[PDB]
RNA sequence: AGUAGUAACAAGAGCAAUGUGUCCGUCUCUGCU
RNA sequence: ACGGACACAU
């Protein structure tokens, strides 16, 4: 009844040494005295264990064993021998004793292993009931990110789940700290009534809840799908050159299914765009489009995720669009106006150089979602008029710092303080929007002082909230009233109809522009399921670091085919539909100016013979899939969005993007070796190049018989018969004629 | 001062009182009004507690000496003795877990205790505990040297001799600091150091660029 | 090509070759200038602002919450009290049974920072008494083979060490061979 | 990417010579203390005992 | 964590526990005076 | 002799740092088809 | 949280 243990400490403050160390070690002290150990440190485990199994006895166990297992086997084998010593409580044990009690020991009828490793459990029933597709043998393109190797509790964090186990099996040693969450106070409620009654030590139930509650992350290099169901069967799903389809035994999860619907839309939706028919390509892609073998159509039927590019794939096949979107998992809802995205190169408030992605245009809104309700006039950069409701007094104050993120002026990029690092501890770009969000959530008196005042006239209906917490009604922040009423539901709610067309530009029954293919996010995050795209108008993988490999190593494959295509008729080698999702790496704006300059290479390396360079026909060929112009311009790179960052590209000579190598006879690609193209290095080394300028020769190496140097740039005043020495670029000068 | 409060108060009382200056890191020779008024608040909640038992009926006496006692004393533990009493107290009786650690606690009225002992006006210190204290369902206890005394909301759960008894000690006291003067600091009195010993010092001077002699002057520079 | 001066406290011979001479080949030198490693710092400063600030301050916060116990977080820690090597847990238990034997009893708040105060404070202490692991040899017959071997027998022994001796074991750093 | 297309560029491979033995003391009390600039001085005390305490150090 | 000394830790924990196991029923009244009484056993025993 | 290699073993006290990362756990015998 | 193993640098 808790009478033994102070007996034995009555019995043990009896002895003088051990009543001086009670008394004088401190609960801190004790943490230190616990770890002394005066002895000689046992080193190589490995090897002590490969010469103590010759032994007869190498196992330490208590002495109840001599009341548990006998001292003979059936065979004769001595199982248990005492000690040297004489009233140890520890026995020198045989592992025949362990054979013998695993095949005739007490058979138990209550074994606790189903539920202290059910993790475990739950993993071999998602592994038994799934189902394997092929093998396919290509490139993986690997990338080291950080992802979950359990997922935890999705209502807790680590240290608010740790708070929890330690509520739930040591409730009388917490502390001073409470549970500062309802939904902790919720799951410790649960696994308070689920543990009753346990017989099992409270560690090992502590460790239970660890591996229920507790999420987990490491860095690991991910080719395809990143959710923590298939994040176990990594090293079963992929390797170096191949890829088994896997789908896990059980239900999705549901927020892992919103996210990669998302992502798959927008790779349907910019793929399209660069065809001739951007909505029969988009009606081909998505019937034909799986998530985690489950069709795309039918998740689309019944799934109520807000999403712009979501929206161009229901109103193609005519599922009502819920037209709104989402910032901090509020219903985002636009009401009137138009813009369209270009980054630019901002400064932020803790002196970084960033690289925002800002709406210019004006567009109205009717923001509102389950606490409250906002109509937010808003135009470039400006927060003009938010007319903001609520529920209670409190949630209207944790939604003004969320609207006051979105709106992105010049004042509230400067008013960050702390350490705002907008990437991670291995270079890794976090998006900007949302680290502006998780830091403005406790900090908000640098946005409630600098954002100042702005005078308003009495209207009824009409209520206020100053800097320091206090509800007016003489005077308000800029931008920011309160209401009462606000805007009821189901009409955000209600998804309306819509018609698209050929661009997919998706109009209503009035003719408001809702959506245009424009206003697409054009972000290549990873997915949480894989996304089959089994389609003719794809690759076998999407990502812009695999639409690179697979481009180039298609033209290489293909190059008896290719090369004829483009010694004769070549504008039908140009217009393939292979080399269009290559273009949507390219920027916008410089597709047409792209081919046009390459088109205008290819022509120079017919009407010159013997100047024909495989190599860089290969290298130019995807970049002019497009329709050209006539822009005489000098380009010495092609620039590539891969993952934010603009890989160049250069016309003349390797780069880490398009790198030929000599020694293995080989184009590598991004570090992935792409195939021989023709080995024909004999025809090939020649003295004039031609696809390099523009009306051009390189002529040979540099030689200071004509003059001064050039640059790429300032070669517009030439004239005929003159030749010059121009940077190339990579450190090098060549000698250029400006031909007839 | 320091030896008033050695020849005024019990052993344990300043036994406890000494503990808690030195588990908030200040020895009682530096702050001696503190001392003090740690030893009267201590001396307050433990005549708060004295010879009050509830026996197997549940109700109250007072006694001299098969008893369990009223009030369990959270104030002189501590800080995580004294969150493991409050703790298991608040899982028992399935409360709210106060915020900062009460003072007493009363199984009778099951009611943690707060007890505040002040030189000044009774109202104004006691406004302000019940505003450091806003949120929480304890009992605060204000007493003075004065003779006055406030309770929660006019409701008193300790009898009449107790607390006239308290207050008497609390009136003796202030008679006590005023005999020997020391009740002019007593009634007006409402960071981390990291220093180098004279042998560190040298060794700090000695560990410069060689046109340095002074740790100080390379600081400076 | 340094300075030499004989240490006031210890009694040694240093060796400052800060600021000393440029280097005129490509020999390994120690000859770092203070001015140009500050110019340095400075434009780390510089290209990072609020870097230091926001270290200084985590630093500030982890100073105030870490515990004696951290220490013990070591593997082999030089023991001074037994002029060996020890495991970090017993290492520290010695240091603090020693200090609370000779008065420096500020580590009892449990702070890592009260523990470096004592160990500032101990090196005024005019003579440390420590105790050390000495031993007694005998010299038995092995029962197994028939030879004269040579029974050792490990006890505690307390001794006095002097200012200047435990000033230089409380700066010595044990060395061995990596294997 | 901070680069342009006229412009080499060359990785060194590289580690140094005898790192540990090179290292100072007094220079590390300088990167503490100017690191630390603008701290209290208590801060700025405690986390120069380290390289005060190596700068006087013995092997044994 | 605590500053607190290792036994008078365990006598706090144990007072505190008898006086739950009291008022939840637990325990018997004289199960209660024996625990109490062994705890001031052991701290006269603390004391010299 | 031999192992070995900058210093040892060839019996008669067995000397394991710091930092970072990853992974696992929670007290009289010798027989690898 | 603590321990063990392995890798790398010093
Ligand atoms: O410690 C408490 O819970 C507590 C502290 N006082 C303040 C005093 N005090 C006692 C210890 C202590 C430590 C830090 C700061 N003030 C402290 C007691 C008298 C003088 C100051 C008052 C109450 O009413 C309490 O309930
Ligand atoms: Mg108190
Ligand atoms: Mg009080
Ligand atoms: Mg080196």
């Amino acid at each position: 009844s808790g009478m033994e243990r102070i007996k034995e400490l009555m019995e043990m403050v009896k002895n003088s040494r051990m009543r001086e160390i009670l008394t004088t070690t401190s609960v801190d002290h004790m943490a230190v005295i616990k770890k002394y150990t005066s002895g000689r440190q046992e080193k190589n485990p490995a090897l002590r264990m490969k010469w103590m199994m010759a032994m007869k006895y190498p196992i330490s166990a208590s002495s109840r064993i001599r009341e548990m297992i006998p001292e003979k086997d059936e065979d004769g084998n001595t199982l248990w021998t005492n000690t040297k010593d004489a009233g140890s409580n520890r026995v020198l044990v045989s592992p025949n004793a362990v054979t013998w009690w695993n095949r005739a020991g007490p058979v138990s009828d209550v074994v606790h292993y189903p539920r202290v490793y059910k993790m475990y459990f739950d993993r071999l029933e998602r592994l038994t009931h799934g189902t394997f597709g092929p093998v396919k043998f290509y490139n993986q393109v690997k990338v080291r990110k950080r992802v979950d190797i359990n997922p935890g509790h999705k209502d807790l964090t680590s240290r608010e789940a740790q708070e929890v186990i330690m509520e739930v099996v040591f409730p009388n040693e917490v502390g001073a700290r409470t549970l500062s969450s309802d939904a902790q106070l919720t799951i410790t409620k649960e696994k308070k009534e689920e543990l009753k009654n346990c017989k099992i030590s409270p560690i090992m139930v502590a460790y239970m809840l660890e591996r229920e509650l507790v999420r987990r992350t490491r860095f690991l290099p991910i080719a395809g799908a990143t959710s923590s169901t298939y994040v176990e069967v990594l090293h079963l799903t992929q390797g170096t050159c191949w890829e088994q389809q896997y789908t896990p035994g059980g239900e999705a999860e549901n927020d892992d299914l919103d996210q990669t619907l998302i992502i798959a839309s927008r790779n349907i939706v910019r793929r399209s765009i660069v065809a001739i028919d951007p909505l029969a390509s988009l009606l081909s892609m998505c019937h034909t489009t799986s998530i985690s073998s489950e069709p795309l159509v039918e998740i689309l039927r019944s799934n109520p995720t807000d999403e712009q590019a979501v929206n161009i794939c229901k109103a193609a096949l005519g599922i009502r669009i819920n037209n709104s979107f989402s910032f901090g998992g509020y219903n985002f809802k636009r009401v009137k106006g138009s813009s369209q995205r270009t980054e630019k190169a901002v400064l932020t408030g803790n002196l970084q150089t960033l690289t925002m992605t800002i709406f210019e245009g004006y567009e109205e809104f009717n923001v509102s979602g389950k606490r409250a309700s906002a109509v937010l006039k808003k135009g470039a950069q400006r927060l003009i008029q938010a007319i903001i409701g609520g529920r209670t007094l409190e949630d209207i104050l944790n939604l003004m710092i969320t609207l006051m993120v979105f709106s992105q002026e010049e004042k509230m990029l400067k008013a960050v303080r702390g350490d705002l690092n907008f990437v991670n501890r291995a270079n890794q770009r976090l998006n900007p929007m949302y680290q502006l969000l998780r830091h403005f959530q406790k900090d908000s008196s640098t946005l409630l002082k600098n954002w100042g005042t702005e005078e308003i006239d009495p209207i009824m209906g009409i209520a206020g909230i100053m800097p320091d917490g206090t509800i007016n009604k003489t005077q308000t922040l800029m931008g920011v009233r309160l209401s009462q009423g606000g805007v009821d539901e189901y009409s955000f709610n209600e998804r309306i109809r819509v018609n698209i067309d050929k661009y997919l530009r998706v109009r209503n029954e009035k003719g408001e522009l809702l959506i245009s293919p424009e206003e697409v996010s054009e972000a290549q995050g990873q997915e949480k399921l894989p996304i089959n795209y089994n389609s003719s108008l794809m690759w076998e993988v999407n990502g812009p670091e695999s639409i690179l490999t697979n481009t180039y190593h298609w033209i290489i494959k293909n190059w008896e085919l290719l090369k004829t295509q483009w010694m004769t008729d070549p504008t039908v080698l140009y217009n393939r539909i292979e080399f269009e999702p290559f273009q949507t790496l390219i920027p916008k704006g410089n597709r047409a100016i792209y081919s046009g300059f390459t088109r205008t290479l290819f022509q120079q390396m017919r009407d010159v013979e013997g100047t024909f360079d495989s190599i860089q026909i290969i290298k130019l060929l995807p970049f002019s899939a497009h329709p050209p112009s006539l822009g005489r311009t000098q380009f010495s790179s092609f620039t590539l969005n891969i993952r934010g960052a603009p890989l160049r590209l250069l016309i003349r000579g390797n780069s880490q993007v398009f790198n030929y190598n000599q020694m293995e006879n080989v184009i590598i690609v991004l570090g992935k070796s792409v195939g021989s193209p023709e080995r024909s290095i004999l025809t090939e080394s020649s003295s004039i190049e031609s696809a390099v300028l523009r009306g051009f020769l390189i002529l040979g190496k540099a030689n200071s018989k004509y003059g001064p140097v050039l640059t790429i740039g300032e070669l517009d005043k030439l004239g005929r018969g003159e030749k010059a020495n121009v940077l190339i670029g990579q450190g090098d000068t060549v000698l250029v004629m400006k031909r007839k | 001062m320091e030896n008033f409060v050695r020849t005024n108060f019990n052993p344990m009382i300043l036994e406890r009182a000494e503990k808690t200056m030195k588990e908030y890191g200040e020895n009682p020779q530096n702050e001696g009004n503190k001392f003090a008024a740690i030893s009267t608040h201590m001396e307050v909640c433990f005549m708060y507690s004295d010879f009050h038992f509830i026996d197997l009926e549940g109700n109250t006496i007072v006694k001299e000496n098969m008893l369990k006692h009223r009030f369990e004393i959270i104030e002189g533990q501590e800080r995580n003795i004294a969150w493991t009493i409050v703790n298991s107290i608040c899982n028992m009786t399935e409360n709210s877990k106060p915020r900062f650690l009460p003072d007493l606690y009363d199984y009778k009225t099951n009611k943690f205790i707060e007890i505040g002992v002040t030189r000044r006006k009774v109202e104004d210190y006691y406004y302000e505990k019940a505003s450091k204290l806003k949120g929480e369902n304890v009992y605060i206890h204000i007493f003075s040297f004065d003779g006055e005394e406030m309770a929660t909301d006019d409701e008193y759960i300790l009898d009449e001799e107790s607390r006239a008894r308290i207050k008497t000690r609390l009136f003796v006291l202030r008679q006590e600091l005023a005999t020997a003067g020391l009740w002019d600091s007593f009634r007006q009195s409402e960071e981390e150091e990291f220093s180098y010993p004279p042998t560190f010092q040298r060794l700090a001077n000695q560990s410069l660029p060689p046109s340095f002699k002074d740790y100080h002057q390379f600081k400076a520079y | 090509r340094g300075i030499w001066k004989t240490n006031s406290e210890t009694g040694a011979q240093q060796l400052n070759p800060i600021d000393g001479p440029l280097p005129e080949d490509n020999e390994p030198s120690g000859y770092a200038q203070t001015d140009c490693v500050l110019e340095l710092i400075e434009g780390l400063d510089r290209s990072h602002p609020g870097l230091f600030e926001t270290a200084c301050q985590e630093t500030i916060d982890a100073i105030q919450q870490t515990r004696v116990d951290k220490l013990t977080q070591g593997r082999q820690t030089y023991d001074w009290t037994l002029n060996r090597n020890q495991p970090a847990a017993t290492a520290l238990a010695n240091t603090i049974e020693v200090f609370r034997k000779n008065g420096y009893k500020l580590n009892e708040s449990g702070r890592l920072i009260d523990f470096l105060k004592d160990v500032l404070l101990s090196f005024e202490n005019d003579s440390m008494e420590v105790t050390t692991h000495f031993q007694k040899k005998k010299r038995i017959r092995d029962n197994h083979s028939k030879k004269m071997i040579t029974q050792r027998t490990i006890g505690k022994k307390r001794v006095k060490l002097t200012k200047k001796n435990y000033l230089i074991r409380a700066l010595t750093l044990n060395t061995m061979t990596k294997d | 990417a901070k680069s342009t297309d006229e412009e080499l560029s060359y990785t060194i491979t590289g580690d140094n010579t005898k790192w540990n033995e090179n290292q100072n003391p007094r220079i590390f009390l300088a990167m503490v203390l100017r690191i630390t600039a603008g701290q209290p001085e208590w801060f700025r005390d405690l986390l120069a005992v380290a390289p005060i305490m190596f700068s006087n150090k013995v092997a044994r | 964590i605590g500053m607190a000394s290792m036994l008078d830790a365990m006598l706090s924990r144990a007072r505190i526990d008898a006086r739950i196991d009291l008022e939840s029923g637990r325990i018997s009244s004289q199960d209660f005076s024996e625990i109490t009484n062994t705890c001031k056993a052991i701290e006269a025993l603390k004391r010299q």
